[PDB]
């Protein structure tokens, strides 16, 4: 979500590279990769999907890898633009969800809670 | 019985 | 009172459709196990509470 | 049948639809798939949300409470030959948590009592097997004052008597809410102060509690008479909503409980650190 | 056909209207409209009283306004509206009352203005405290009436013991209840994003464990507006735009008549 | 009916076909049968092969780990009043070397758990019966750090509660793995070191190894309170594949396993002494 | 729910075809018991995998 | 119907999608949608390689700055995509190979900005060069891969003679070769104006005088990008704002395979 | 000594392949590691005897019988696709059943040739190449 | 019943 006003305009690169290479450092090494080109303007936000692609058929929840799902990057495609009288930073606000085809098993506790003696 |  | 159910057979043995009986022996309804055949619903009362639904190709603002 | 969605192919695109912008503003999210963004392969889809269905996601019994209860001498000091525990799942972190990603709830609930002792002392002799009564008292009844007083008698109250080595005793009770469903969170009060009230301590309540009493308590003693040496003992409950029903989902807890109520205090910060540009 | 648009709304209800040139749709809260008590979901045997027209219009909150230091507002309802003409007079007049709601949130700018407020409708929002004492907050402090509360940056425990304030401690990220503010969008609601929409518009449905019950002692709804993203302008350090509340009762009905209910809010 | 080839009356033979003589250059098995070099009767065959079936070679509950666990007064030293084990079925040699046979498998898994237990020291009084809680900890799960620590509520996580004296404990275990099939061999790494590295311990990982923790833990622990007296257990846990499907053998391991992987160390000398031309 | 089938009779008692019954007491499979009745495949894909498969009375090579 | 617009276009080739809230429609050169050698039109007999979504997908150039003294940029298709993925791989390891392309310029900038750009795709676009040598220009200066080259205001002919630059020489308003730039219209073009536009879409057909030829040998596609009307802003004489070049190979494929072709570029 | 520690680069020899040992030399300079494998040969390189390797797919180049061995590999694993960058999936292992020898010559010596081709091969999750570090 |  693009939270700057309404002045001002932009071209983002966003993008995913499935694991197995080096993480994106570079707009040009991140553009080789599933990505899109979000053009700021009237409708305020834009999605880019993350696909299944994945050599196990589940990953796992933690950290490991050999279920690795990969690197996810933004890059600058022209620049953020606007006029006098304007401000010229602004924030970006990111959300995630699952599309219709996510599943999960085996039932465990999570880490995020604990308690005292 | 009742098998579903 | 017998209710026979099939199985969703995960790892099957080199040997087609697979059932389970089950029996209530108590009156309260409480006291039974659970049944574990659930059925699923569309997300859209929160992920689209929308008074005009729009579809997804469309411009969400217009 | 419950499998996921197949996968669809979906070539190229050069169009006026544009499914990849959007606006959240709405209060809506984006119904997209990765043939929308991406060209796609046709996947026939096995997979099924069968284990996170609500039912499946408690389906598990965890433990609510430790009652530990003395078999000794009646001495006539405070003692533990008797103990009384409110019936909660709040004196407990982990099913608290998951009960309370949803506002609302309705479901019958499986107890189930797992009786381990031991001896106290190097020794005075020893023990013969122990019989243990756990007795529902709901608000309102006779609570006891004494390990062997007439409220035990349990002429109308539930009481389960547990054989210690025997498997560990099991019941179940119905929904049995005051309300349609039981209330995860209640944003009030059971009192309101009136102005024309006299002190105004008459009017005032605990935030968001309901009922004094709640459910009631399980009163638990050792039916034994005392050994000449000690016997302590532990009831451990565990808790399983079994035929349940959620409401108005809810975010997780992210801080450390403080009581029974919404409040925190400490451990405020759930977040590691991490730079904005490392992956 | 003809022109019409997501954007442009004309809600009416009793005797008022509200128009809007730049709405971003609307929501209805969990897929539902609001709706009277059914017959066979009925507790309370004695006749209803509906007011209808005299209590379902809108009634519009003092303004707020919003600058760069704003951490947030909150508001509960029945509570915000319990002096609003005959609405507050039914709510006191009778032990029970159910209602619903269409919450209408009004905030604009300028093209040049940025800033994104996020506006929230929560069933049971039990807020945070003051204090050590756990479960404290005195009836009158948790109800602020049409003031509504506000929220802070961080948790200041208030400390002096020997007289207490007992008072709600909201602290922002924590969306004032201990769970992180991220995850407050699977709650019913809307972005009032400057560039996008000048205002909000939630419908609420009477959402509760029971059909009807006391709205004295007790809150549905919670009204939650945070600042996503914070308010600037121009260069000027100091901007400060309004944000106004009004809503409307809907669907609602009363029982249990009597003498009238005067609560002590000193 | 199950049963093998009858062998068919077979007489004389003078003749262009010659089944005697082949080429195994081709990479084929003979297919020859008793009647293609000698004269033959007719035999009505009776045996079969109903043992040697993939299930019931496997179809045998065997021993796969020995967990000890003490219960004990809680002193401020490393104890064993919890002890945890990772799920394997190679830390003995048997079932693993049966296993080994093929090269990927599929089953559902058995698990039977025989608890005995005993008084480590000549006296000091004796101990009432215990109960035993195995919890499974699945990777991600919270470990415990102590032995009445909060991960031993299980709210989620599955856990077995035995009594001593009881039957052996029993639970069953669906295929669980992340593939279509599990592999009892992997020739590969879980991480590739690339150039662009910061260290080359970065991209490092162990040969053969998938997963880190592959399946989890079983936590073991003693759910009473310690009597004045120590005692030791004991916790046997037997393995049993059902459902079982293989592919791809291999030949036997033939000589002692070295750790986890294909590794070899000593006695690489199966092989006894005979005379070339001794019977 | 009760599946009835055959046992494989060795020893005989002096009294034909004598059957064993089954009941699945539970809802998932892998809690069920091993059937055993099997079924056996070719030694082919091993035994001879060869593009031109040829009969055992003809030259192996040729 | 339900609210589509010629401004706004989702192009997704591959893994790739772009997306454009400012468009002035697309155009297809001379009418004409890439596709594959028809059997009746084929003349290798070798069975082709078509790599598909491997190499049909937008690759991003490298962004150049426009600012008040710039004078234009050229671009040779296959050659600035030459070290693109595995694009350039099939294209090095066969003698031939033949692509269409779609071509998406990239230049945004604000109600208060001005300018506008001349975007050519020119079949054959033999530009002129340095010297008093006729047809001199090197081949590795006749290539500058991603990077491409630019247009000078006038004619500087490299004079040293003794040791010659064999670089092209192309003067914007002769279109770099002998004739008017304002002719330039009738070859496939848009113009990016930026009070209409934030970019123009073209998507080129394989032209040639063969079906299929080699790209290493052989540019088929020109993109010449001049500015038409001077960039200009508010009052301050030294405005930039970035132009994207964002290309994609379409209906690519290749015949010939052997041992891959490494070029000398020194 | 130490279990599962052959590197990847070693694991690895691309085209150049590895060779069988007669005999197990443990590289005993634990210091600094050669962390390379030891195959030995009657043990196909895998603690199994060498001799039941004819459970695996194969052929004998016998010199008075054959010029050569043509075998036609499906693709086998626990997946449907995998990295191949960090996992092979088959192994080809040639080894002397019986040692060369001609006329009375003790120096005797042929070339052995191996040509693959891959089969029915696709790929997915594009990105950006990945550079191993095989040094 | 199910009589194999
Ligand atoms: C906020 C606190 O916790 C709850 O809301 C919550 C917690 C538990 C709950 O379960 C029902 C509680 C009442 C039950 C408790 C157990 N009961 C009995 C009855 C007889 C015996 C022998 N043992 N137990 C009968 C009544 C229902 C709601
Ligand atoms: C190479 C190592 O061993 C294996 O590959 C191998 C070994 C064992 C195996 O069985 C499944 C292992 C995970 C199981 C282990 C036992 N489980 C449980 C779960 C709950 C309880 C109380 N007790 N045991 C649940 C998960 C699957 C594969
Ligand atoms: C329906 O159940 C009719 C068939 C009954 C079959 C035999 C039931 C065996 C178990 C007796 C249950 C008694 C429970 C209180
Ligand atoms: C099919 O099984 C119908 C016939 C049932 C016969 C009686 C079954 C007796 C055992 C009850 C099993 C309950 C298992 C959970």
């Amino acid at each position: 979500l693009f939270c700057g006003s309404m002045m001002a305009t932009g071209k983002i690169l966003v993008a995913y590279a499935p694991p197995g290479a080096q993480p994106p450092t570079s707009r040009k090494e991140a553009m080789l990769g599933t990505h899109v080109i979000w053009d700021l303007g009237l409708q305020s936000s834009c999605t880019m999907v993350v696909p299944w692609i994945s050599n196990v058929t589940y990953r796992q929840t933690t950290q490991d890898s050999f279920t690795e799902g990969g690197y996810i990057s933004m890059f600058y495609q022209t620049r953020i633009v606007v006029p006098l009288s304007t401000p010229k930073s602004m924030s970006m606000l990111g959300f995630v969800s699952a599309c219709n085809d996510f599943s999960v098993r085996l039932l465990r506790d999570t880490t995020h809670i604990s308690q005292s003696a | 019985i009742s098998e579903v | 009172g017998a209710q026979v159910s099939s199985q969703k057979v995960g790892a099957h043995e080199n040997s087609s459709t697979i059932n389970y009986t089950t029996i209530n022996y108590y009156k309260d309804s409480a006291s039974n196990a659970a049944s574990k055949q659930d059925y699923s619903q569309d997300p859209s009362k929160f992920t689209e509470p929308l008074k005009d639904v729009l579809i997804k190709t469309a411009p969400a603002l217009n | 049948q419950d499998s996921l969605p197949d996968t669809k192919a979906s070539g190229p695109a050069h169009s006026k639809e544009v499914p990849a912008l959007t606006a959240v503003e709405t209060g809506a999210t984006n119904p997209l798939a990765p043939s929308d963004t991406v060209q796609t392969r046709h996947v026939v889809q096995r997979r099924s949300r069968s284990e996170s269905t609500i039912e499946s996601f408690f389906a598990r019994g965890a433990c609510v409470a430790i009652i530990e209860v003395d078999n000794e001498q009646p001495t006539t000091r405070a003692q533990k030959l008797f103990a009384m525990w409110r019936i909660t799942y709040k004196d407990t972190v982990q099913l608290r948590r998951k009960l309370e990603f949803f506002t609302y709830s309705r479901f019958d609930m499986e107890f189930t009592f797992v009786v381990t002792a031991n001896f106290t002392n190097a020794n005075n002799g020893h023990a013969l097997n122990q019989v243990y009564q756990i007795m529902y008292i709901p608000p309102g009844a006779p609570t006891p004052k004494s390990w062997d007083d007439y409220t035990w008698q349990t002429s109308s109250n539930p009481s389960i008597f547990y054989t210690y080595g025997a498997a560990p005793a099991r019941i179940s009770v119905p929904y049995v809410g005051l309300a349609n469903a039981y209330s995860h969170f209640y944003d009030g009060f059971a009192k309101v102060p009136l102005k024309t009230d006299a002190n105004d301590q008459i009017g005032d309540s605990l935030y968001s509690a309901m009922t004094v009493d709640d459910f009631g308590v399980l009163a638990v003693r050792v039916v034994n008479d005392h050994n000449p040496t000690k016997v302590t003992s532990k009831v451990r409950i565990y808790m399983k909503p079994k035929h349940v029903r959620v409401w108005c989902p809810r975010p997780p807890r992210a801080v450390p409980y403080y009581g029974p109520g919404v409040d925190y205090r400490n451990n405020l910060d759930p977040l590691s650190e991490k730079g904005l540009t490392t992956y | 056909a003809c022109g019409y648009s997501d954007r442009v709304l004309q809600l009416t209800l009793g005797n008022s209207t509200i128009t809007t040139q730049e709405a971003a749709n609307s929501v209805v809260a969990y897929g539902r409209w609001p709706e009277f008590i059914r017959d066979d979901e009925a507790n309370p045997v004695d006749q209803p009283t509906e007011p209808d027209v005299a209590t379902c219009r809108f009634y519009t909150l003092d303004t707020v306004m919003w600058g760069k230091e704003s951490k947030g507002w909150w508001w509960k309802l029945p509570d915000a509206l319990r002096d609003m003409g005959l609405f507050g007079q039914n709510m006191y007049y009778h032990y029970l009352g159910r209602s619903g709601y269409t919450v209408h949130v009004q905030c604009n700018a300028s093209k040049f203005h940025q800033g994104a407020l996020g506006v929230f409708a929560i069933p049971e929002y039990c807020l945070a405290g003051d204090s050590d004492k756990q479960r404290y907050t005195s009836y009158a402090n948790a109800n602020p009436g049409e003031r509504g509360g506000k929220f802070y940056s961080q948790f200041n425990k208030d400390n002096a013991v020997t007289s207490p304030k007992r008072e709600f401690c909201p602290v922002d990220y924590l969306l004032g209840c201990g769970v992180l503010l991220g995850n407050a969008f699977v709650y019913p609601h809307q972005i009032i994003n400057l560039r996008t929409n000048n205002s909000a518009t939630i419908v609420l449905p009477y959402v509760n464990a029971l059909a009807i019950d006391s709205m004295v002692k007790h809150n549905n709804w919670g009204i939650a507006i945070l600042p996503l993203s914070p308010l600037d302008f121009a260069q000027d350090s100091s901007v400060e735009i309004p944000i106004t509340v009004t809503i409307a009762p809907m669907c609602s009905e009363f029982n249990g008549l009597r003498n009238v209910t005067a609560p002590k809010f000193q």
